[PDB]
């Protein structure tokens, strides 16, 4: 089947939050 | 040391030329395939003002004076010496094969009249408008010979190979034909309706024919042709 | 040698199938040839010096 | 100046194996 | 666009998967214009000048079938009345000189002789001799073995058996001339020399 | 040392193997038709090992080890195994051009093609049954899979399912006759087979259990080689399958089972039984394919039964004991391997025409000439006309049948050649005299299809004119053994 | 019988693979240029 | 001929050292559909022969045995393709067009002859001429045609669409203007005065027309 496997491999973990941590 | 393989380049054009060390057996290979072919436009004294989409072929040799309307097209090796007098297209006329729509200089009285082709007028294969006008939405016969001052009428088809003599401008519908210039009949309807149905068929057909301008690299792009 | 003359022959009526005409510049292979004809021959005085044994060691190994 | 990278090793090749076809005979 | 392309005109032109595949002893005159679907066949000629152009069927002149000096095959739509019309110039046809052709189905051992105009449908059958000027409306079946000609495509004569055995030699003579041109041309041109001098001038 | 040629091409194949399955699972490569470039690459594989073979000839036999307990290289195998990569390497030659045509993506085909090749040289120079058994399966194995290449076709599966069934049974049987061989024995190896088995004579002297094993060894080996008392589904195999892969297995595999009947009946056994079998089914082979080419119609199907013809008039050289004979078998096997790939590549050269019956394939007289007189070169191979290779190799073969005293082996082989003969005039005759069936016209081939009857059909013909040199090879084989 | 089952391996790959994996789930592939886009049907 | 065939083989065996020997250093021109008919006089053992003050148009080929003398001309698409016997043009002749001057070969049916075109001889569009012992101030029409062996006397007006028969020797003056050949009218002096002076006409149009040229920035935009 040429159905997309679901590749495990991705991005390093990075928190991230909204631009609104310090002063909006 | 790639590339500096021109030496073979260099090698070959010894071999090349040992056609002329082979050519004493008798006079041969005068020939050589050249370059210089002053054929698309060749314009005497007048341009051609042909337009960005009217489609002549690289064999029409389009001389002088000539104007084509938008869509008409200027088939495989069909001459146009618009060069004693003015000729012109209309938007439709779709000049076929081996034309010979080079007009006049005079035959045996006058007669001007420069050539004049209405729109959508289907002209038939090796077809020879000598010095005929032409009016619009008719079809002549592939084949035929249209002489001096031969005003052919709308929708009035000429027959395949039917030679039309001086002055006997056809009417309308009137089908033409015969070595001498006799009528044949009105045909029909139906005949008309092909008649404007072939013009426009050939002008998109025409169109169509966009690869007879292609570039060197889409023809080896095309050469894919292979693959699919 | 022979040989040579029967790699020019090889060569044509071979794409003559492609219909091909007459021969073209990998044609004149016939040097290539030439040399199969000369192995060929050097092969057989070896074969025939073989064989000669082959008889003889057939007889020695009789005994 | 040169053709695509590769190519050339081809070509120094094949000099080299005709090199040899001629050098057997000769050695 | 541009005029005096220096390509001079290219003498096969396809056009959507619409190859005019020429088979090889096929001596095809430069001045020719194969377009679309023009199968020529083994031995054929087309000589100087005849444009084959491509419709939706297809033109095919079959085997030592020539097409004379400037002569024009094209082919109708479909012309789906009868027969699908894609002009089938079989064995040893001798399509004369300056003739001209359409849809027309002409059939093996004819010799269509010279400025004779053709249309659709027209099944010049096996054997058969067309004189000069040989014009032909749609439809005009010339039977077998019948010298034809006029220009409504009247009747004349039917030929003796002797005329048929010599309409074979007829057409590989032509054949032999052929062969004799194509060893007058080579696989490949030597205009790309010419070519690439004008481009160093530039 | 001592198994480096083989060792070479096996490690080719791994090489090749490997390279195919990476680059054809290549995102980058953007998932490439490897075969054609697995190709080229192979069948220089196969002449880098024909030339290994070539050179170690001397040093093939270089330790006991290799010889008693495996397998042992001799003088006949070395010039056999050389023929034997060269008539694979001839196959593969013809095969590229199907590969373009096709849209080939196995690149495994080529590395089995490679494997079998390694499991025949395995065979030719295997001295034990077990070996010779082993190296059976895989020439075989990699066969089957070459018949099942088309999948998406049934008739290809399907065919191989029979090639298979007919594989398996020919294995399994050849299998059952070592174990019987092996109870009497004590010993797998030919070499001490022999011993046992020296002058058994069944008659002059009691083997109930040899002669059990003996009787399913020699069946298994029928139904390989297509004989005609176990041709059962293989000529529809033949038919069945695509003209190339059908060439493949039509000489390659054949050969080799030949030269493996040869070492492995004439050595390890002497009774008055072995040489009977084969007078039976040369006599019946002959009698099948002169009757089968009157009635087959197919041209695929008419070149295996005139194979199946031929490979009765090989038989006879086994049958007759005389080394003269066995001899004049190997000259036969050459010729007619020679004409095979030639048949094969001239029914290739029309790969335009789809399967087509002989009135259609007629009419090439007037379209390609020179390859109608081809064809016809062909047929007159087979069919035993003098000026031809086939029939000096035939006259051999028959010159030595009536030395070794076979007059009536002999007489129905001359009977089977005008049998074939009358046919060969009659397809002649349909090629330009008369049957063109509708002026068909064929298409141009690779140089290579084109060479394979250029070397093969200039020297049918010139075998006349010069043709000491195989005399003389192959009765040094025959002596060798 | 270790070639055997080599021989083994890669024919049940090569026979059984079913078109499941890149023996033809490479693409099912397309060429711009040559294709006709609607000029013919 | 058999050094010219020695030469065909090398300057094909020559053409190879390019086409692939040097050209395959990324170079893909000698690839390229350019055209041949640029081979106006197309040669065998037997060449055309064509004097200084006679345009040939490079839309037209001149193949075989040709003469084409002083003041000639042959003009756009016309083929004087003539293998077999010479094509004996003489001089200040007009073609003028897509027409065709043939001795081209058969099987000897009527033994083709060599065509002695004459001189001031205005052939007109689409004339097929073939086997044709044409003689001097002569005119032949638009869409003509014409057949083996005929002599077209001098001064004979061959009209349009005409169809000349076989080996029909036309009298000095008479027009003849119909498929199955047949005089018409003695023809008027006008008429002579129109056919040689419309000699001239084009000799002077022929001396013009000035191809001699190349258009390089045409070739510069067809490039890209
Ligand atoms: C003596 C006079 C010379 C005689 C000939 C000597 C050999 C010439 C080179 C090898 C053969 C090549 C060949 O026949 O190609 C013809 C063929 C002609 O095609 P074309 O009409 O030009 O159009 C393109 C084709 O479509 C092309 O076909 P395609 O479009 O289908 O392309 C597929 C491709 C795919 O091909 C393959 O993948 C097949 C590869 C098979 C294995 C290698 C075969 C070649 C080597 C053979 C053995 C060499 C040792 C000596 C000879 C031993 C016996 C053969 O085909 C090829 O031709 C690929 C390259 C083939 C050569 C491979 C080896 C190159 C290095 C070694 C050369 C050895 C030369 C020995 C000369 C000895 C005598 C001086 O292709 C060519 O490349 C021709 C090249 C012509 C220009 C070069 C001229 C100068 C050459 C050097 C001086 C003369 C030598
Ligand atoms: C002589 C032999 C001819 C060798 C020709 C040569 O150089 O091809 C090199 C390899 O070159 C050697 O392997 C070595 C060639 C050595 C030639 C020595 C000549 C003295 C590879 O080029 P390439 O990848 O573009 O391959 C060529 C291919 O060889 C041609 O047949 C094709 O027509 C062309 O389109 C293109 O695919
Ligand atoms: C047979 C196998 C030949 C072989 O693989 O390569 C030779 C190279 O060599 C000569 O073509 C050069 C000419 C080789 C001539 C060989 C003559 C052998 C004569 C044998 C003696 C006569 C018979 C005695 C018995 C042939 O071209 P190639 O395969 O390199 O490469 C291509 C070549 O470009 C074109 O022919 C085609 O693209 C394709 O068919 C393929 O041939
Ligand atoms: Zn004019």
């Amino acid at each position: 089947a040429a159905a997309a496997a679901a590749a495990a491999a991705a991005a390093a973990a990075a928190a991230a939050a909204a631009a609104a941590a310090a002063a909006a | 040391r790639a590339f500096y393989s021109v030496g073979f380049w260099i090698r070959e054009t010894g071999q090349a030329l040992d056609r002329l060390g082979c050519r004493l057996q008798g006079k041969n290979y005068f020939r050589e395939q050249l370059s210089r072919h002053r054929t698309l436009m060749n314009v005497f004294d007048k341009a051609p003002i042909v337009d960005k989409e009217a489609f002549v072929a690289p064999s029409a040799s389009v001389i002088g004076d000539v104007h084509i309307g938008r869509g008409s097209s200027i088939w495989y090796g069909c001459v146009l010496r618009g060069d004693v007098n003015t000729v012109s297209v209309g938007s439709g006329t779709n000049i076929q094969d081996n034309s010979l729509v080079h007009v006049a200089k005079s035959n045996l009285s006058g007669k001007v009249h420069p050539t004049i082709i209405g729109d959508n007028v289907t002209i038939g294969h090796s077809a020879v408008l000598h010095g005929c006008t032409v009016e619009d939405e008719t079809f002549i016969g592939m084949g035929a010979t249209l002489l001096d001052g031969v005003v052919v009428e709308k929708h009035g088809m000429v027959a395949a190979g039917a030679l039309v003599r001086q002055n006997t401008r056809i009417p309308s519908g009137e089908v033409w034909g015969g070595n001498p210039a006799r009528f044949l009949r009105k045909l029909t309807d139906e005949e008309i309706a092909f008649i404007s149905q072939s013009a426009t068929n050939y002008s998109n057909l025409a169109q169509a024919h966009a690869a007879e301008n292609a570039k060197p690299l889409n023809v080896i792009e095309f050469e894919k042709v292979l693959r699919k | 040698m022979v040989g040579a003359l029967l790699g020019l022959g090889t060569q044509m009526y071979s794409n003559a199938l492609r219909k091909l005409p007459y021969m073209r510049h990998p044609w004149e292979h016939v040097v290539g040839m030439g040399l199969g004809a000369v192995f060929a021959n050097q092969l057989v005085k070896w074969d025939v010096k073989l064989k000669e044994d082959l008889d003889v060691m057939l007889a020695k190994a009789r005994a | 100046v040169s053709e695509d990278k590769n190519r050339n090793y081809a070509v120094v090749a094949g000099v080299v194996a005709i090199v040899g076809s001629i050098g057997w005979y000769l050695k | 666009r541009v005029k005096w392309d220096y390509r001079g005109q290219r003498q096969i032109i396809p056009l959507g998967q619409w190859l005019p595949k020429v088979a090889v002893d096929a001596y095809v005159a430069p001045n020719v214009v194969l377009a679309g679907q023009v199968t020529v066949w083994d031995g054929s000629s087309v000589w100087n000048g005849a444009v084959l152009r491509g419709d939706l069927n297809k033109i095919t002149v079959g085997f030592c079938s020539n097409v004379q000096e400037r002569c024009v095959v094209h082919a109708a739509w479909s012309s789906p009345t009868g027969l699908p019309a894609a002009t089938i110039i079989d064995r040893y046809v001798t399509v004369g000189a300056y003739s001209l052709l359409r849809s027309c189905t002409i059939e093996p051992e004819c010799i269509i002789g010279q400025h004779s105009i053709l249309m659709e449908g027209s099944l010049v059958e096996t054997r058969s001799i067309l004189e000069a000027g040989s014009v032909v409306p749609p439809g005009r079946r010339i039977p077998s073995g019948e010298l034809w000609g006029g220009n409504p495509a009247r009747f004349i004569r039917t030929l003796t058996n002797e005329e048929t055995l010599e309409i074979p030699k007829l057409a590989v003579a032509i054949n032999h001339l052929s062969g004799d041109y194509f060893s007058e041309f080579l696989p490949y041109s030597t205009v790309y020399l010419e070519v690439e001098k004008f481009k160093k001038s530039l | 040392l001592a198994v480096f040629p083989e060792i070479f091409i096996i490690n080719a194949t791994f090489i090749l193997l490997i390279h195919g399955v990476v680059f054809s699972t290549s995102k980058k490569y953007d998932y490439p038709p490897l075969a054609s470039n697995v190709g080229w690459l192979g069948l220089l594989s196969v002449l880098i090992t024909l030339l290994l073979l070539a050179a170690g000839a001397p040093l093939l036999t270089i330790a006991h080890l290799f010889w008693n307990n495996l397998f042992r290289r001799d003088n006949f195998t070395y010039f056999c195994q050389i023929f034997l990569l060269l008539s694979t390497a001839g196959t593969i030659s013809m095969c590229f051009d199907f590969f373009d045509q096709e849209r080939f993506d196995a690149f495994e085909f080529i590395v089995l093609i490679l494997l079998s090749t390694c499991g025949m040289l395995f065979m030719i120079s295997a001295y034990d049954l077990i070996a010779m058994y082993l190296a059976i399966e895989l020439q075989s194995l990699c066969f089957y899979v070459i018949a099942a290449s088309k999948r998406k076709s049934e008739f290809s599966t399907e065919a191989g399912l029979k090639y298979l069934i007919l594989g398996a049974f020919s294995s399994g049987i050849l299998l059952f006759g070592c174990s019987m061989i092996y109870g009497s024995t004590g010993a797998t190896h030919f070499d001490q087979l022999a011993k046992i088995l020296t002058g058994y004579e069944i008659t002059g002297a009691r083997s109930s259990g040899i002669f059990m094993g003996i009787l399913f060894i020699a069946v298994g080996f029928l139904f390989k080689i297509t004989a005609v008392p176990f041709h059962m589904w293989a000529p529809d195999i033949y038919e069945g399958s695509p003209t190339p892969v059908t060439a493949f297995l039509s000489i390659a595999p054949k050969i080799s089972i030949f030269a493996n009947i040869l070492r492995v009946f004439i050595y390890g056994s002497y009774g008055a039984t072995l040489q009977q079998i084969f007078f039976f089914c040369s006599i019946a082979s002959m009698i099948l394919g002169a009757l089968a080419a009157m009635a087959q119609t197919k041209v695929k199907r008419l070149l295996a039964y005139s194979s199946i013809g031929h490979v009765g008039y090989i038989c006879i050289g086994f049958s007759c004991g005389t080394i003269e004979g066995i001899q004049s078998l190997l000259i036969g096997i050459f010729i007619y391997a020679l004409m095979t790939m030639d048949a094969f590549a001239i029914v290739l050269a029309l790969r335009q025409t789809r399967v087509k019956y002989i009135a259609d394939l007629g009419a090439l007289a007037k379209t390609n000439p020179i390859l109608a007189i081809t064809f016809s070169i062909t047929m007159f191979s087979y069919a035993g006309i003098p000026p031809l290779a086939g029939f000096c190799s035939k006259f051999y073969l028959f010159f030595a049948a009536l030395g070794c005293g076979a007059y009536f082996l002999a007489l129905v082989g001359v009977v089977t050649s005008v049998i074939g003969c009358f046919y060969y005039i009659r397809l002649v005759k349909r090629m330009f005299f008369d049957t063109p069936r509708t002026w068909i016209l064929y298409e141009p081939m690779d140089r290579n299809k084109s060479l394979l009857l250029a070397m093969t059909s200039f020297f049918i013909t010139l075998f006349l004119l010069y043709p000491s040199p195989l005399f003389s090879v192959t009765h040094q084989m025959a002596l060798s053994l | 019988p270790s070639l055997i089952l080599l021989v083994a391996m890669i024919g049940a790959i090569v026979l059984t693979m079913h078109r499941t994996t890149k023996v033809k789930r490479q693409d099912v592939f397309r060429r711009n240029a040559i294709d006709f886009r609607r000029t013919i049907m």
